[PDB]
């Protein structure tokens, strides 16, 4: 209903996507990628590409 | 104004045998046009070696007309008595008539008087600018350097922001010609925004140059900010093939797409590097740098890859990848070892205090050396 | 005269003209690698595709 809010919410998706991942792997070292994948709730391969970018 | 730079750009094409026959002869027409029109006969002589009697008559005429004209004009401008205004102007004009026909020698003498004889600091800078352009013309770089070293002294003396800009853009081109790209980039990005062209190349040329350097030197984060999100580039889109190719390469480098990176590598070579005069000589050097850089980029994020994965990604065979990695490994930039028995690509990263220790000793040997010799000299004397 | 001493002593190793005897007698290396690569990338592609 708010065209301005909607636009800025795709962006929000993306900067928050980061926020969730960082928190999960912060205590661990040598964490399985399968473990990450379940929590975030996004497919195995998709995650590899994001992480490599980060 | 337009021929002063443009002639050299076309002429360069002609020289080269790299260029396609279609392009070579497209340029040939362009050159011949401007000879007759600007009456370049002295200089034309220089270029012909590197490449009708009516032309010659055109010289002989135009010369004696232009000579007789200016002669008595100048003679009268000196006679009637005030030097601040008339004598100074008259020498400017004299240099300009030499610069049109490209006699270097007689211009050094005339524009030299103008500098010596007291005038506004503005006035000094402006005049020097022409001498530097003739150096760039001649395709001698060291001639440009001596002049522009003086120009730089006067820049903060005068304090015009107008000429700080113009100075930046000349020095920008000089540096594009030498290997050193680091200084070129800094100057080059600012000048996308600002520079009314003066006796130097069009803004389309200047645009492709900022994109090219940006790849080479810039850190990743900073390529994105300054270049992709450039207000200038985005509005300018692509109205040229050269600008299009370089843009396509930038988008895959940042996006970590690798399949399309290699088609794109090939494209920029054809449509950017060879047309551009200054970057032609660095054609080999650039593609080397870029190929190290991409391989590097991917290896930074992976502790390991398998050979099949990496090769399919870039789009080359596994055999083609292996021969190429091993070029760049002893020169140290990719920082990776390769197992053959298990097919694996390990990536060692041992850079730490060790890296920095080697840089300091090597450069150190050199400071010691210089010092010893200057010491000995003076002691004798 | 310190300088003059240098040049004279040196001369016997230089003899007649160790300067002009020799000429009277007689990434920058690597070739155009674009071409090699062009062809490699298409030769890979072909097989990839028809497989």
């Amino acid at each position: 209903g708010d065209e301005l809010t909607r636009s800025h919410f795709n962006a929000l998706y993306d900067t928050l996507l980061e926020s969730n991942l960082c928190k999960i792997i912060e205590p661990f070292e040598c964490v399985e990628i399968s473990h990450i994948s379940k929590i975030i709730g996004l497919d195995t391969q998709q995650v590899e590409g994001k992480l490599s970018q980060m | 104004r337009v021929p002063n730079y443009e002639v050299s750009e076309k002429a360069f094409l002609l020289t080269q045998s790299k260029v396609s026959i279609e392009q070579r002869k497209e340029a040939a027409e362009f050159v011949l046009a401007k000879i007759k029109e600007e009456e370049m006969a002295p200089y034309y002589k220089y270029l012909c070696e590197e490449y009708d009697q009516e032309l010659y008559n055109e010289l002989c005429k135009k010369n004696e007309s232009k000579i007789k004209e200016l002669n008595e004009k100048i003679q009268k401008l000196e006679e009637d008595d005030e030097g601040e205004l008339e004598q100074a102007q008259a020498w400017i004009n004299l240099g300009e008539y030499y610069a049109q026909i490209g006699d270097k020698d007689n211009a050094e003498k005339t524009l030299g008087k103008s500098l010596s004889k007291a005038i506004s600091t503005g006035a000094k800078i402006d005049v020097m600018l022409t001498i530097a352009r003739l150096g760039f013309f001649y395709n001698d770089q060291l001639y440009v350097k001596e002049k522009l070293e003086a120009v730089n002294s006067m820049i903060e003396k005068g304090g015009d922001w107008e000429r700080r800009n113009r100075y930046k853009t000349y020095y920008g081109i000089h540096c594009l010609a030498v290997r050193n790209f680091k200084e070129a980039a800094k100057l080059l990005v600012d000048s996308l925004a600002t520079f009314t062209s003066i006796e130097l190349t069009s803004y389309e040329s200047i645009a492709t140059y900022a994109s090219v350097t940006g790849l080479f030197t810039l850190e990743r984060t900073d390529l994105k900010s300054k270049v992709i999100d450039s207000p200038e580039l985005l509005s300018l889109i692509s109205t040229t093939a050269a600008l299009q190719s370089i843009s396509s390469l930038t988008i895959s480098l940042y996006a970590s797409d690798y399949a399309s990176y290699f088609p794109y590598l090939l494209e920029t070579y054809a449509n950017v590097l060879i047309p551009c005069k200054y970057l032609n000589r660095h054609a080999d050097f650039f593609v080397r740098e870029m190929r190290r850089k991409v391989y590097a980029q991917l290896l930074e994020s992976y502790k390991t890859l398998s050979l099949k994965s990496m090769a399919s990604a870039f789009g080359v065979s596994v055999a083609f990848l292996d021969n190429d990695l091993g070029k760049f490994i002893p020169n140290k930039q990719l920082n990776c070892v390769i197992d053959r028995v298990n097919g694996i690509v390990e990536t060692n990263r041992p850079d730490n205090k060790n890296a920095q220790y080697h840089l300091l000793v090597k450069q150190g040997d050199g400071l010691l050396t210089k010092l010893q010799k200057y010491g000995a000299a003076v002691r004798l004397t | 005269t310190k300088k003059k001493n240098e040049e004279i002593n040196k001369k016997s190793l230089e003899e007649d003209d160790e300067f002009e005897d020799f000429p009277i007698d007689t990434d920058d290396v690597e070739v155009d690698d674009d071409f090699t690569n062009e062809l490699k990338a298409e030769l890979d592609r072909y097989k990839r595709e028809n497989q």
